[PDB]
């Protein structure tokens, strides 16, 4: 049998000989994850003074 | 005296290898690595997998029906065959392998002063300084796509008794120069390869004293080889090589061809890089062939000679708009951009290049060569 | 710098327009476009309106 078996984890698949290895073993989404800056109260209670 | 105002020259120097490698795009953000797939066939030896029954239904090592064997008793003794009743009997496997290349980087700048640019008799010097730089720049991109090539060779055939390069010598019973009979097995090696021809035969003309040839294969050599060449004979005994002028016409001259043997037609490449001190040591019974100094012993020249297949290898190319190679040309001219946060005079500038190259031998069994020695 | 008036609909935000032309059906003939997005956010896309 062709069996894939799990080329992640140290085991090879059968089709593949003893130099190579599968080229893609994972899905990558492209698009990361990001945090927002935190508001500010203080700095509206300001009036500038240019100088 | 009176300065002529003309300035004596000389061009750049010709390039074959480079026109030959083709390129293969590769985008960024991705590294500095290529890979592709090779399925190998069904019978060939390098089919090693564990997937075999045999005829009578118990396992077997190996899972290719026979491998690369002409053998008419291995043949008939591992041959498929099914009775009426059959069922779970005969099993193959199949195996791919992968190949990788990868990619380097270059450069080099030179500097220069701002007197020397104003107070100097002659006008125009920075161009020439840019002219030799980009010069050099080529020449050596150059020599080292050929130096790689000849490092990754696949079919090498030793002239002479030799085995290895320390063994190849001119000196003794049997000197270590190419010969017809190594030709004819370069040929059959490559015919074996299944490595497909470049040129074709070259039928007769009508004009007098016109001879008729048949080389379909084209082959390097260095200038140092060339009157080793001419002076080969056949198997018979009478002249091999046969110069370009008696088949120029009903044919084609290719760039730098002297020539054509058997069945290669020869090319003559300037820049041909040799090996130095490779040989074995050399007496005071040398009969003329070209020797260096290696740890103060003299060493004989082992000499290339070389016969690049089709898509044997290919050319990554990173950013260079699909050619082999681009370069990046940088330059700042003395001033306040160069006065130095240490040194606010500004009397200096340089000029910078740079680039990015890397090889892939997709085939390897193609690329073929003959080691032999040159005569001075 | 730190003015802002009390009404949210009468604060001030600063945005960003492109004006270019664009492939917008890939096969090879380039066309007028508008766009224009905010922060990170794109609120209007169409072709050029002007005649």
């Amino acid at each position: 049998m062709l069996n894939y078996n799990a080329p992640t984890d140290g085991q090879k698949s059968s089709i593949d000989g003893a130099n190579s290895d599968q080229m893609q073993t994972f899905f990558w989404l492209k698009k990361a994850i990001i945090t927002a800056r935190k508001e500010q109260y203080f700095m509206p209670l300001a009036s500038v003074t240019n100088m | 005296f009176f300065w002529l105002k003309k300035a004596i020259i000389t061009a750049r120097k010709e390039q074959y290898f480079m026109p030959l490698a083709s390129v293969t795009n590769m985008p960024k953000h991705y590294g500095k690595t290529i890979k592709v797939y090779e399925y190998v066939p069904l019978l060939d030896d390098r089919n090693i997998n564990d997937q075999g029954i045999d005829a009578s239904g118990a396992t077997i090592v190996n899972g290719n029906l026979y491998g690369s064997s002409k053998d008419i008793g291995n043949i008939t003794s591992k041959l498929p065959l099914l009775t009426e009743n059959g069922g779970r009997v005969n099993r193959v496997g199949f195996t791919r392998i992968a190949r990788e290349g990868s990619i380097h980087k270059f450069g080099f700048f030179y500097e220069f002063t701002q007197e020397s640019i104003d107070f100097d008799s002659d006008d125009g010097l920075m161009e020439h300084l840019s002219r030799e730089l980009m010069n050099g720049a080529t020449q050596i991109t150059e020599a080292v796509l050929q130096k790689d090539l000849l490092a990754a060779a696949g079919t090498v055939l030793y002239a002479g008794a030799a085995t290895s390069d320390a063994t190849i010598t001119g000196e003794g019973s049997t000197p270590s120069v190419v010969s017809y009979k190594n030709l004819m097995r370069l040929d059959q090696i490559l015919t074996e390869n299944r490595t497909p021809t470049q040129t074709t035969i070259i039928t007769g003309s009508r004009m007098i004293d016109t001879k008729v040839i048949g080389a379909t294969r084209v082959m390097y050599v260095g200038s140092e080889l060339v009157p080793e060449l001419k002076a080969m004979k056949d198997l018979f005994g009478n002249k091999a090589f046969i110069e370009t002028q008696h088949y120029a016409d009903a044919g084609t001259i290719m760039n730098g061809e002297v020539g054509s043997i058997d069945k290669f037609r020869i090319i003559q490449v300037p820049e041909m890089l040799h090996w130095a001190g490779a040989g074995a040591q050399a007496t005071g019974a040398n009969p003329g062939y070209r020797t260096s100094m290696v740890s103060g012993q003299e060493h004989y020249d082992v000499y290339p000679m070389l016969v690049v297949g089709d898509d044997s290898f290919t050319s990554i190319g990173f950013q260079t708009d699909g050619k082999s190679l681009k370069f990046t040309v940088m330059t700042k001219m003395p001033g306040k951009e160069t006065a130095d946060r240490n040194d606010p005079y500004g009397e200096t500038g340089f000029s910078s290049i740079k680039w990015y190259y890397g090889i892939l031998v997709k085939r390897p069994e193609r690329l073929a060569l003959i080691k032999t020695v040159a005569p001075l | 710098q730190e003015f802002q008036i009390s009404d949210p609909m009468r604060k001030r935000v600063v945005a960003y327009e492109y004006w270019g032309f664009w492939d917008i059906e890939g096969n090879g003939v380039l066309e007028p476009i508008v766009a224009t997005w905010i922060g990170s956010t794109l609120i209007r896309l169409e072709k050029n309106p002007y005649p």
